[PDB]
């Protein structure tokens, strides 16, 4: 009957079809069939008189149902959905983006109460917000690792941490520290990660970018480093007003890792790494 | 048919650097993501 309908052109016929064998599933066998025969366009492009069995069908199809739900202005279940999809989207880093962006578009197209809406928008930019710092890597470092932003694959928080601060980010600068750090807040509980030791981790790396040679024993170590990746990290963490004295390391614990052993024998490094937490720690009291 | 950058007009209308959608109508935002719609429909084509 399908194939009589399709070889016929005769959609006033299949429409009967879809009314006279409607007990029998016959739309769910249409669908099927179209699915199967690639034709998603006659897929989406039924009558509204069928929106409600198509709907029910494309609850087994979520890469579908979001096309369907926004034909049919339900858009709060299209956001929903796209958001679904986004959250399960780990291949293509562009892709989620897109998914992301749509459901924000779904979001505020909807009737959502101004509260809701805000909530979900707030939830979306907060997705948005953690892939800038995937979005941001310097171009550079992606062409050395071979890495093409549109196809691949959304990183975790430590991976985008460990391209922020790994050493063939040659030209790695106070703020990519500073993303790394940020990253820190979407290590969640349960991996097997410890942000206290991934923390000491970014600074150890952030004091290595520097030369902590004695240019000359007559400047202030203070006013000296104050160009330093380190420093700048420091006075970066102060003016977003995060307690240095809670949120770093002791200073002790910096000199005690084994990442710094290059540095251990510089008793001017010792001196002024000491001094800058003094006077930081100091400036926030 | 650069499609990809129609769909960016979304992320520029919507940036809190501008606020260009406090500028739109209710009416004008429903048209522009019509037309960003149409525009993903022939991304979804190729």
């Amino acid at each position: 009957l399908v194939q009589i309908c399709e070889m016929t052109d005769n959609q006033s016929r299949l429409q009967r079809y879809m009314t006279l064998f409607a007990e029998q599933n016959f739309s769910d066998f249409l669908f099927r069939w179209y699915l199967e025969k690639g034709k998603r366009g006659k897929l989406l492009s039924q009558p509204a008189s069928q929106h409600g069995q198509l709907a029910a069908f494309l609850q087994a199809h979520d890469h579908l149902s979001w096309l369907h739900e926004l034909n049919s202005q339900e858009f709060e279940k299209a956001h929903r959905t796209l958001q679904t999809l986004a959250n399960m989207e780990t291949r293509y880093f562009c892709k989620k983006k897109t998914l992301l962006g749509l459901s924000k578009l779904a979001a505020l197209a909807s009737d959502f109460q101004e509260d809701v809406l805000q909530e979900k928008v707030e939830e979306i930019a907060e997705q948005e917000h953690f892939l800038l710092h995937q979005e941001t890597l310097p171009k550079k470092l992606l062409e050395e690792k071979q890495l093409d932003l549109n196809a691949m694959p959304v990183l975790a928080p430590f991976q985008l941490i460990q391209l922020y601060v790994c050493e063939e980010n040659k030209r790695a600068n106070e703020n990519d520290f500073m993303k790394a750090l940020d990253l820190l807040e979407y290590i969640g509980d349960d991996s097997e990660v410890d942000v206290e030791e991934l923390k000491l981790e970014i600074l150890c790396k952030a004091i290595k970018r520097d030369e902590w040679s004695a240019t000359d024993g007559k400047d202030d170590p203070i006013e000296a480093t104050k160009d330093s990746i380190f420093v700048k990290v420091l006075q970066n963490l102060l003016n977003k007003g995060i307690e240095l004295k809670g949120y770093l390391p002791k200073a002790e614990t910096l000199l005690q890792s084994e990442e710094l052993n290059s540095l251990k024998t510089n008793s001017y490094f010792e001196f002024s790494l000491k001094a800058n937490y003094e006077c930081y720690m100091k400036m926030q009291s | 048919k650069q499609y990809k950058d129609c769909l960016r007009l979304a992320d520029i209308v919507s940036s809190e650097n501008q606020k260009l959608y406090t500028v739109f109508s209710k009416t004008e935002m429903r048209n522009l993501l019509q037309k960003l719609r149409e525009s993903s429909l022939m991304l979804l084509d190729l």
